[PDB]
């Protein structure tokens, strides 16, 4: 069972320098200010809902 | 003398929690847990290159 | 005798495979806004918010 | 006798209790850099942490 299912056994080395993740909120950063442009659609659609 | 009730008690001690303690205390979770995942789950690692 | 090597030659893996796979969630929960962090290189239009407030 | 009661059936018993034993005492030095292989997996629990 061990002769050839150990590939994604051994597989989970390579992907050591994945640590990296702390650098999702860099297109959080970026892309809320994106959607906060739609965000101010619905802030714009705000006007009227007085 | 000594040895029946070592043997009893802390012999049983030194046995008993020897080799699956002593050295693998732990290591029971590389015992068990090793075979929670490669050898439980061995046959459900071809599950991804099966599927 | 041989756990304490190959019983314990994951003893090196589990705290690879556990740790791993760890930091990959947090990346993919941005790929699909990340679009619009990466489709508006110039349109930044985000200023527009404020060429617009 | 005695010796006989040791050496016929408790040097088994030895062999059944310190034996147990003798195959990890010298090991139980060991324990430490084992310890540096199973506390790596016991930082592993820790990395998922956050």
């Amino acid at each position: 069972v061990m002769a050839v299912k150990e590939e994604q056994y051994i597989q989970q080395y390579k992907k050591y320098e994945m640590l990296l993740n702390r650098v999702g909120y860099t297109p959080k950063i970026s892309h809320r200010e994106l959607v906060e442009m739609a965000e101010h659609r619905k802030e714009l659609d705000k006007m009227t809902k007085p | 003398c000594t040895h029946i009730q070592n043997l009893q008690q802390l012999l049983f001690a030194s046995s008993t929690t020897a080799q699956p303690i002593l050295t693998p205390w732990p290591l029971m979770k590389e015992l068990d847990e090793m075979g929670k995942i490669n050898s439980k789950l061995s046959t459900a690692v071809e599950e991804v290159t099966l599927e | 005798e041989m756990q304490k090597t190959w019983l314990c030659k994951r003893c090196e893996t589990m705290n690879a495979k556990l740790r791993v796979l760890e930091n990959v969630l947090l990346l993919e929960t941005y790929t699909p806004d990340s679009i619009s962090a990466l489709h508006n290189i110039r349109n930044y239009l985000v200023e527009a918010t404020e060429e617009a407030s | 006798h005695a010796f006989r009661a040791q050496q016929k059936y408790e040097r088994t018993t030895n062999y059944c209790l310190d034996l147990a034993s003798e195959q990890e005492n010298t090991i139980s030095d060991q324990w430490l850099p084992e310890l540096r292989t199973a506390v790596q997996n016991a930082q592993a629990s820790s990395e998922h942490c956050k």
